[PDB]
């Protein structure tokens, strides 16, 4: 009952200003009608052939340009094209309105394939907006999941393969029709972590890599941020000596080199 | 608690020159650097003296090119209304006397004191800046509103509707509004040479011009940030908005190739791309507002920062003032009144039963092209011509009033309409 | 609840540029017995972003649907709702997006090769296939996905095509025991390795090149054979990399598997560094620049290999399927371009190589499979590369004469310098003349070596060079440069 | 062009066809679509050898 309020609200609104601009828009033809004419060369006739024409144009996935072609005004009847347009941005408008607070006050949920189960459901015109992005983020900005497969329901299933001990969290944005700027973000998730898999992929970067004097040498670094698993060991080669440093030390001080001379240090991650 | 007061040096390598001069004993990492000739390439490298006059080594040298001579300066906008003119510096502050509205954007002008600008609700503002009790047509704010931009040649200012997906172009001394079939576009440029309209939507980048053989399509993907028109070198730049890679584009207005690509989180406002003219530049603001990245077209490696005044903290426009005025309305694009003496429906032997008038005429002379509308009483015929001549088809034979409208157009503007009343002939075969 | 299924299958026909398109699969939802079998209008909208790449009404019982014309490394979204045809009420809706990814994407079919048929075994949809029924049981099985060839050798030892909507033809008959078979899918060459009975047992490889093949019985050509008291198993074709890795054993060590080969240019001996000897070989992944073998060592233990680095990688379903045991992944293993599959206890399980999981696990009849093969992306060359060449050049290099004959050396031809690979099918046909004498139809990499020449006079030989593509397409035969050889 | 109009014989038919009448100085020259023969892709491409 609501849908048909926003429906009989947002044509009220296209009639009323197709009554209201009437006399604001010169036209190419040089049309000037009067208050009274009803006839099809004026502007409130083709404007409100534009705001008969918004819904059957939404719901069957027709342009504007293509809903409103007439033979009399070709290739474009601009009033019946700009009232289809902001009759529907009018429209998307008040569902964003509409269900705003739903989306922003529901949390979706992980469950372990890797589900989100978000308690929401599909809109009645779901195939004229734009698809719906689950947005991913790392805990220690949101990019888009590549693969996913959610129904109706929204209880979707992570087909990506995320990067191994590494915490996420995840949020739904809902776009709603061609408009960019009204876009809707779900609230986040609980933080999830990955289960540990595999060899590292990041490199250890190093911090100060510098001599103590001519028969030291002391380098300072810091574990990568996909270190794949719980971290064991920093091995270091420098050219050889190769020695073995557990987790919690961060630093390692060389000895027995040569004097006044360029070497070149290796540093894994196990 | 480690003391390193040490003293910098700084060099400058002219290349014109080949001429080492180095200056010593700057305390500070900052340095304000003066007396450089304009026009010129430097190359510039840092070491630094200890206090047992032990330097350190050279860094690698950055290509460092002048701004060249003249009064240039800068428009600063904030993000609370305020208008500071610097120079290319940063220094030189004046504080402007207009006071715009919250969150502006990019101040279009139309003449000396009436400039169009667009905040970041959407909507459209008019503003005299000399004399502020006339001078806007439009009396209230115009919401989504995308852009603006204005033809010095035809004298209309077109802005994007983004309620209706169409290009608004308005009379700034009338405020007579024209709807262009012009779809789904962001932002606009046009070509005051040929009359071609250039515009972005979020996905391509194309061209309108007065016939459809002049569109031409150059990009199609992010999103297009913002573009500039290039009128003079006839070439075309744009910023793509992609995931976390702002990029910078360049195409004939007839090569498509990147020419730098700048990988962070930041990026930049939409509608903040500027072509900075004497040396052949690219300005954008970014979304911060604390920061304007600076590219040069000669070198694309070399991203030049400029720092944001105090004054004005957070930023949300700026433009290069171009210091020669605006030039004024052409007289030579506005099409003539078709005469309404000369509208004839003289008609030929056989089926050929047509409308004739005089050729409307520009003052250059441009191509003038016509809509004609009929009215056999309820019956409506629209042609779109290009020649004074319009056969009518569906002639109902019996002795009608007809009214015809001929609007002469040229590819900047159009002119007034000519409506007349003409006696049809008596048809007497009917076939 | 069903959900829907979209699978990113990728298709590669010499002579065309390869096409990926996306199989989307779902089944129909629950039904009473008491209305009948309804009409489903399957609405699909497929997304790019924003942009409508395409847009699909179907009426179907159950969705299979084909989104033609992705595009590589790029996210779409396909918004999938499903209406009842007659009433208009809602059935169901998905939204499935994609990256497309077609290296790590297949759909999960196999090629299964039983004493009765060869049929195709989908895992998805669980559905069997007869694709030829065969008269002898099948002992090897390879094919050209291209032009969905199928090469097969039965038990009466011969080797047989099958084009779809044709009879199987025989390409050859064979005198001895084969132990494997390969195909080069680029140039159309079938190899295959048969027995010798000799006292020390060696395995000669031969080859067919199909090319030639215009409906009768061809001879295989001994090219390479093994060195003695070794012989061969496991032939797989690389390309590409231009080798043929075989698994030379010894005989009597069976699990002494070295990776040998040769180099299928100059036919030069190759040889791969293993760790621990092996005990089957089996191909990987079949691409350009990253290609691989499925070896399995002595202990049952799989090694993905790596064919340029020479060595081992570590791959997250090299644990997996060590689980399985050792008659699992050495009695049959088979791997595409998406999934890679094994047989453990009457049922087909395919792994997948994206996702690095178990995705389908098929129950089998006890005697359905004792082949499986895997339609794996055969990587095709360029229009360029494949076809007749710009340039003639001078291709035939002179050699030195005795007065009696020269010795003319016929040699491949790489179509440019961005063409790495020979062109498929070479044939010159020549004639000598007196500076005709001869007409000799003579494919590349053998001699014409030229007898009954007189003594001190020059001869003058001239070519047109045809290819296999350039009849097929009708294009018009280069004439290549007429050199004159001169007769000492 | 005869007394300011045009007239189109047909030459399949033989026969005066169309007969269109001009305003006097519209035709001051006149040029026809008349069908430009092209070679084949062999012909106007590079060659092979
Ligand atoms: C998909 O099918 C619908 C419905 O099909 C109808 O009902 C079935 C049970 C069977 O009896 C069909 O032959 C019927 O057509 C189609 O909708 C019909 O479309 C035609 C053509 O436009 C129209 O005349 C009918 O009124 C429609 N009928 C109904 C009940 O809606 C629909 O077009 C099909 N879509 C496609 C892409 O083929
Ligand atoms: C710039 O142009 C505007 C019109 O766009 C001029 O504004 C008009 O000014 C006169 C004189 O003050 C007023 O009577 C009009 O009402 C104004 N027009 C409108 C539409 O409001 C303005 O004067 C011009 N400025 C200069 C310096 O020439
Ligand atoms: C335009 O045409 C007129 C009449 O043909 C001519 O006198 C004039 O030189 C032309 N050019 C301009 C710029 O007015
Ligand atoms: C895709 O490729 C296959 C195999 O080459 C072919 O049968 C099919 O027609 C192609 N489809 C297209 C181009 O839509
Ligand atoms: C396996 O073969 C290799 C290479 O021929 C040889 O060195 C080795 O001795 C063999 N091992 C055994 C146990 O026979
Ligand atoms: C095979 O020989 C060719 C030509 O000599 C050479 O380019 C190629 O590298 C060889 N292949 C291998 C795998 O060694
Ligand atoms: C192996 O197959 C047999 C077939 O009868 C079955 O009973 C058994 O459960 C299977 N084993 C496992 C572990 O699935
Ligand atoms: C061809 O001449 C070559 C020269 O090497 C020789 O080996 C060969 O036996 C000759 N073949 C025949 C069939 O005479
Ligand atoms: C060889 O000569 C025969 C006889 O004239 C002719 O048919 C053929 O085309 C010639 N081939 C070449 C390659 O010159
Ligand atoms: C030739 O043209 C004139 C133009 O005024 C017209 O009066 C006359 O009838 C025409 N003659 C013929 C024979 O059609």
């Amino acid at each position: 009952v609501d849908e048909r309020m926003v429906l009989e609200r947002v044509t009220r609104d296209c009639v009323q200003r197709c009554i209201v601009e009437e006399d604001l828009f010169l036209d190419e033809f040089g049309i000037q009608c009067e208050k009274a004419d009803n006839g099809e060369k004026c502007y409130k006739t083709r404007c409100t052939k534009g705001c008969a024409q918004w819904y059957r144009a939404l719901k069957e996935l027709e342009s504007c340009q293509e809903a409103c072609l007439s033979l009399q005004f070709y290739p474009y009847d601009m009033p019946c094209i700009g009232a289809c347009e902001m009759a529907q941005r009018d429209y998307w408008h008040l569902q964003r309105l509409a269900i705003s607070h739903l989306v922003e006050r529901t949390q979706p949920q992980l469950e372990r394939p890797l589900t989100i189960r978000w308690a929401m459901h599909f809109p009645e015109h779901y195939l004229a907006s734009r698809p719906f992005n689950i947005q991913y983020q790392f805990v220690d900005a949101w990019f888009n999941l590549a693969d996913y497969d959610c129904d109706e329901y929204y209880v979707c299933e992570i087909l990506e393969a995320l990067i191994p001990y590494t915490q996420y969290r995840f949020r739904f944005e809902l776009p709603f029709g061609e408009n960019r700027d009204e876009v809707l973000y779900s609230p986040a998730t609980p933080a999830y972590q990955t289960p540990p898999e595999g060899a590292p992929i990041s490199a250890p970067v190093i911090e100060h890599l510098m001599g103590l004097d001519d028969s030291h040498l002391a380098v300072h670094w810091h574990p990568g941020r996909f270190t794949n698993g719980p971290i064991e060991g920093y091995r270091l080669r420098l050219s050889t000596s190769e020695q073995l440093v557990p987790a919690g030390r961060g630093s390692y001080i060389f000895s027995q080199l040569q004097a006044g001379t360029n070497y070149t240090l290796a540093l894994s991650m196990i | 608690d480690a003391a390193r007061s040490w003293s910098y040096e700084l060099e400058v390598l002219d290349v014109a020159s080949q001429s080492a001069f180095s200056i010593r004993n700057i305390r500070g990492p900052i340095f304000g650097l003066q007396r450089l000739q304009p026009d010129n390439l430097y190359q510039l490298r840092v070491r630094a003296i200890n206090v047992d006059g032990e330097p350190g080594e050279w860094t690698e040298p950055l290509a460092a090119r002048t701004w060249p001579l003249g009064p240039h300066r800068l428009r600063w906008a904030s993000r609370q209304g305020s208008v500071i003119h610097t120079n290319e510096l940063g220094e030189g502050l004046e504080v402007q006397q207009e006071q715009l509205e919250r969150l502006p954007g990019p101040m279009t002008m139309v003449n000396e004191s009436v400039g169009y600008y667009v905040t970041g609700d959407g909507l459209l503002h008019c503003i005299n800046l000399v004399h502020s009790q006339w001078g806007c047509p439009i009396s209230e704010p115009l919401q989504h509103v995308g852009s603006v931009t204005y033809d010095w040649r035809g004298g209309r200012v077109y802005w994007t509707d983004l309620a209706r997906n169409c290009v608004v172009r308005m009379d700034p001394w009338s405020g007579s509004r024209e709807l262009l079939p012009v779809f789904e576009a962001n932002f606009l440029a046009l070509d005051p040479r040929q009359g071609h309209l250039y515009y972005a939507t979020s996905s391509q980048l194309s061209r309108h011009g007065s016939t459809p053989d002049e569109a031409v399509t150059y990009y199609r993907v992010g999103s297009i940030a913002s573009f500039v028109l290039d009128t003079q070198q006839d070439q075309l730049f744009w910023l793509v908005k992609g995931s976390g890679a702002l990029r910078l584009y360049r195409a004939p207005l007839t090569s498509l190739q990147m020419i730098q690509q700048i990988k962070g989180v930041f990026q930049a406002v939409p509608d903040s791309l500027q072509l900075l003219r004497p040396l052949g530049a690219l300005l954008w603001l970014e979304r911060s507002g604390r920061r304007a990245r600076l590219v040069r077209l000669a070198a694309p490696l070399d991203v030049m920062e400029l720092p944001t005044p105090d004054q004005a903290s957070p930023a949300s426009a700026l433009q290069l003032l171009d210091p020669q005025p605006l030039p004024p309305r052409d007289e030579g694009v506005i099409p003539m009144t078709v005469l309404p003496d000369s509208v004839r429906l003289d008609d030929g032997h056989w089926d050929d039963f047509h409308v004739r008038w005089q050729p409307s005429t520009s003052g250059g002379n441009h191509s003038v092209s016509y809509r004609l509308l009929l009215e056999f009483g309820q019956r409506l015929q629209t042609l779109d011509l290009s020649t004074p001549f319009a056969r009518l088809t569906q002639l109902p034979q019996a002795q009608l009033q007809l009214k015809i409208s001929i609007t002469p157009r040229t590819a900047w503007r159009s002119g007034d309409t000519t409506r007349v009343q003409l006696t049809t002939p008596p048809v007497a075969p009917s076939q | 609840p069903r959900r829907l299924r979209v699978f990113v299958e990728r298709l590669a026909t010499a002579l065309q540029e390869a096409n990926v398109s996306a199989v989307l699969r779902w089944d129909a939802p629950e039904q009473g017995q008491e209305a009948p079998m309804q009409a489903l209008e399957y609405h699909i909208s497929c997304w790019v972003g924003s942009e409508l790449h395409e847009e699909l009404r179907l009426n179907q019982s159950a969705l299979e649907a084909r989104v033609e014309h992705l595009q590589p490394d790029q996210t779409y979204h396909f918004q999938v709702e499903a209406r009842v045809a007659a009433t208009g009420a809602a059935a169901g809706a998905a939204s499935h997006a994609l990256h497309v990814a077609p290296e790590v994407q297949a759909v999960p079919r196999v090629l299964y090769a039983n004493a009765e048929f060869i049929g195709e075994l989908d895992l998805d949809t669980r559905n069997r296939r007869r694709l030829v029924h065969t008269a002898s049981p099948v002992e090897h099985l390879v094919g050209i996905e291209g032009e969905q060839r199928l090469l097969w050798v039965n038990e009466h030892v011969e080797l047989l095509t099958h084009v779809p909507g044709s009879a199987p033809a025989k390409l050859a008959r064979m005198r001895a025991e084969v132990l494997a078979l390969a195909v080069d899918w680029i140039q159309r060459i079938v190899y295959w390795a048969e027995l010798d009975a000799t006292a020390p047992q060696a395995a000669i490889i031969y080859r067919l090149d199909l090319c030639n093949f215009e409906g009768k019985i061809l001879q295989g050509e001994r090219v390479w054979s093994t060195p003695r008291g070794r012989l061969l198993k496991d032939l797989v074709a690389l390309p590409q990399a231009q080798s043929l890795i075989w698994l030379e054993y010894e005989q009597g060590s069976p699990r002494n598997g070295s990776l040998r080969g040769r180099n299928l240019t100059d036919g030069s001996e190759l040889e791969w560094a293993t760790v621990q000897p092996l005990i089957r070989l089996h191909a990987g992944s079949l691409e350009p620049g990253s290609e691989t073998l499925n070896l399995v060592d002595n202990q049952g233990k799989l090694c993905v290999y790596d064919v340029a680095r020479q060595l081992c990688t570590a791959s997250a379903l090299r644990a997996q399927l060590n689980l399985l045991g050792e008659d699992s992944i050495a009695g049959q293993l088979a791997q595409d371009s998406g999934y890679l599959y094994a047989v453990k206890n009457w049922s087909i399980r395919a792994y997948g190589r994206r996702r690095q999981q178990l995705e389908y696990t098929v129950e089998l009849e006890p005697e359905e499979v004792r082949l499986l093969q895997a339609h794996n992306y055969q990587a095709y060359p360029p229009k360029n590369c494949l076809l007749l060449p710009s340039s003639g050049g001078s291709l035939l290099k002179a050699t030195d004469c005795e007065e009696q004959r020269c010795l003319l050396n016929l040699p491949m031809i790489t179509a440019s310098e961005d063409c790495p690979l020979p062109i498929p099918g070479v044939r010159y046909q020549l004639n000598l003349t007196l500076a005709p004498l001869g007409q000799w139809l003579l494919g590349a990499g053998e001699s014409l070596n030229l007898t009954d020449l007189l003594p001190f006079t020059r001869y003058r030989v001239s070519g047109i060079l045809s290819s296999f593509y350039q009849k097929k397409l009708a294009l018009p035969t280069l004439v290549l440069a007429p050199l004159e050889l001169l007769t000492a």
